[PDB]
């Protein structure tokens, strides 16, 4: 295929994060499906390393690895949940929870 | 237990298309930890209650706002339908004493609050809580004292619901922001969350 | 296994970089190998996104794949090419040729 | 093709890993053209108009540029009398299609005075400042070089230049990013 951000529903009960989170439940949280294949193209933002890896990989498939599909940028989202001392926190913006961009690294 | 619905309708306002964004990234809620009233007497006639909490707000983190919600109603009282109206003033505690509340200690006057409608009133002491976070290790604050002050034609027992009661106890929302602009907060909520996994 | 940084030697003759690249004529960029398994621990500095991602994976192995190991930061080296326009350049910070740290994401 | 200087720099740079250089960024631009005059009665010296093609990213900030040029006496007999004298290089604003220096407007780089055979390093960073902001009104991004011989000296003590083809002259330009290294 080819790296590109798919959507991805996370129920907090299934990954057993109902114990503490008390919204949403459940969000659109997305996935960066698809692989890294030559010839790495602007629309995955590669890296100098990304690109060398990925030459050294068509010249040494067997020993090199090529370069992943990862989540570049992080979207927050609004999550209420418990802290650590059971203290009820209400965050606007929780950071990290959904991937914004995809690229290869 | 569970959070107050009160930060379940902070959430729902935040999650709802509003056209302004919260001042306040961080809101958290503190329940009353334990609470000394006494009753109105012939030398101090009104109600007082020396509130204990336990807030605890990283010191990475700026607090913006500060709200104390109190309950108040004419405690099930006789002749209840003859008015509700009164006053209600809180004070940070600075220097307490096992004698009587107010009628000794140290305190710094906060807000003063006209009441007429049973129910919950809120009392922005955001100035009590900054001095808890610097608390410098010299005065023992962290708590506060209310004093319920009735008016002529009103209830005989008006006053705001708190311990040893169960039912619409007193709590505290604190609305705070990441000094370094949520880089040091993404960091100890990190932590958590490997805590929790 | 564990997400770690492993060596990995680039000669750009291999790559068919040494058209443009004069100095040097092989480096040290390094590689991240292993594998993003559960618990994602501090040493691999996981995102949000990376913790609730392998925990569907748990739940959800036929839809949901795992973190994967990346270069986290990434370190310059010292090189001497020839521009676009075969202008000479020497970079002593080349950004982004080799790994520093590697993570789960 | 790319001169040894250039490969020096990076040997230089690699090696004193401890100190890191005043500039990240180093070019090399080679003469594009060359206008040579012979010395004469009226004016008694080597002129030189050295045209050059640099081309700096704006999102670059040049720090220092060098002119590199080859003094020789241009294998002449009776050379072995001494060898003593001076060069100066002037940034061109307006140039002119009759002689070098016998006509135009100038303003004055560097002066230097010359002994042993071999290559001399110019700082001539205020030109090439001058060249990046062009503003597009004087013909510029070249300057002229004079090679003056002392008294009882070489014959043809100039500076190697085209239409040769061993040590020509060469511009060094030292630039860093202003955006500290998000732009580049
Ligand atoms: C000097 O360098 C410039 C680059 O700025 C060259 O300009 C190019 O000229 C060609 C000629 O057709 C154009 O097609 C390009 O668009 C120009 N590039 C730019 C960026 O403007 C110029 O050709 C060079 N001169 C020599 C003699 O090599
Ligand atoms: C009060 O809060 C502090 C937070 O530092 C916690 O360590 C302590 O256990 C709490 N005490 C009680 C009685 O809840
Ligand atoms: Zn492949
Ligand atoms: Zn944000
Ligand atoms: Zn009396
Ligand atoms: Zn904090
Ligand atoms: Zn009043
Ligand atoms: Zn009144
Ligand atoms: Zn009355
Ligand atoms: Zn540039
Ligand atoms: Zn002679
Ligand atoms: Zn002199």
């Amino acid at each position: 295929s080819h790296c590109q951000k798919t959507s991805l529903r996370v129920n907090f009960e299934d990954i057993g994060w109902d114990s503490w989170i008390i919204a949403p439940k459940e969000y659109e949280a997305y996935e960066c499906k698809g692989g890294c294949f030559f010839p790495l193209a602007d629309d995955v933002t590669p890296t100098k390393h990304a690109i060398v890896q990925t030459l050294v990989h068509l010249k040494f498939p067997t020993k090199v690895g090529k370069a992943c599909c990862v989540p570049t940028k992080l979207s927050p989202i609004s999550v209420l949940y418990k802290d650590d001392m059971g203290v009820p926190t209400l965050k606007y913006h929780y950071e990290g929870m959904s991937v914004a961009e995809c690229g290869c690294r | 237990a569970e959070p107050p619905q009160y930060m379940i309708d902070l959430y729902n306002r935040y999650t709802t298309d509003k056209s302004s964004t919260p001042a306040s990234n961080i809101v958290r809620s503190f329940s009353v930890e334990d609470a000394i009233s006494t009753a109105a007497t012939e030398d101090f006639p009104f109600q007082k209650h020396i509130l204990i909490f336990n807030i605890s707000i990283p010191r990475h983190e700026q607090i913006t706002r500060a709200e104390l919600r109190l309950y108040v109603s004419c405690q099930n009282d006789v002749d209840s339908t003859h008015g509700l109206e009164g006053s209600m003033v809180v004070y940070d505690v600075l220097e307490d004493s096992e004698t009587w509340d107010q009628a000794t200690g140290t305190k710094t006057f906060l807000v003063s609050q006209d009441i007429r409608d049973e129910g919950w009133e809120t009392l922005e002491v955001s100035s009590a809580v900054k001095r808890w976070v610097r608390a410098d290790s010299t005065t023992n604050k962290n708590k506060l004292e209310v004093t319920v002050q009735s008016h002529r034609e009103s209830c005989d027992t008006l006053d705001i619901s708190v311990p040893p009661g169960s039912k619409n106890l007193p709590f505290f929302v604190v609305f705070s922001n990441d000094r370094s602009n949520g880089t040091k907060e993404t960091r100890l909520e990190l932590k958590e969350m490997i805590g929790h996994e």
